[PDB]
């Protein structure tokens, strides 16, 4: 999957 | 080409990542994490989120 308007931690930079 | 179509409007939260207005069409180039897609809009490259699109059949 359903999206959602919040997005997901990010980790990887760029 | 491997494309989505933006639901969610997305103000880009770091320099790396793109703009995103609802019905844009992206252009898919990678997965680089979940939840994190790189792909090219309106001659941009860059990050967004995978969770504010839909993926379109290809084809």
């Amino acid at each position: 999957p359903t999206p959602r308007p919040v997005p997901m931690k990010r980790h990887i930079f760029r | 080409k491997r494309q989505c179509k933006v639901l969610f409007e997305y103000i880009p939260q770091n320099e790396d990542e793109l703009e995103l207005k609802v019905g844009d069409i992206i252009d898919i180039n990678e997965e680089v994490e979940e939840g994190w897609w790189s792909g090219t809009l309106n001659n941009k490259l860059g990050l967004f989120p995978s969770n504010f699109v839909k993926e379109l059949e290809v084809t």
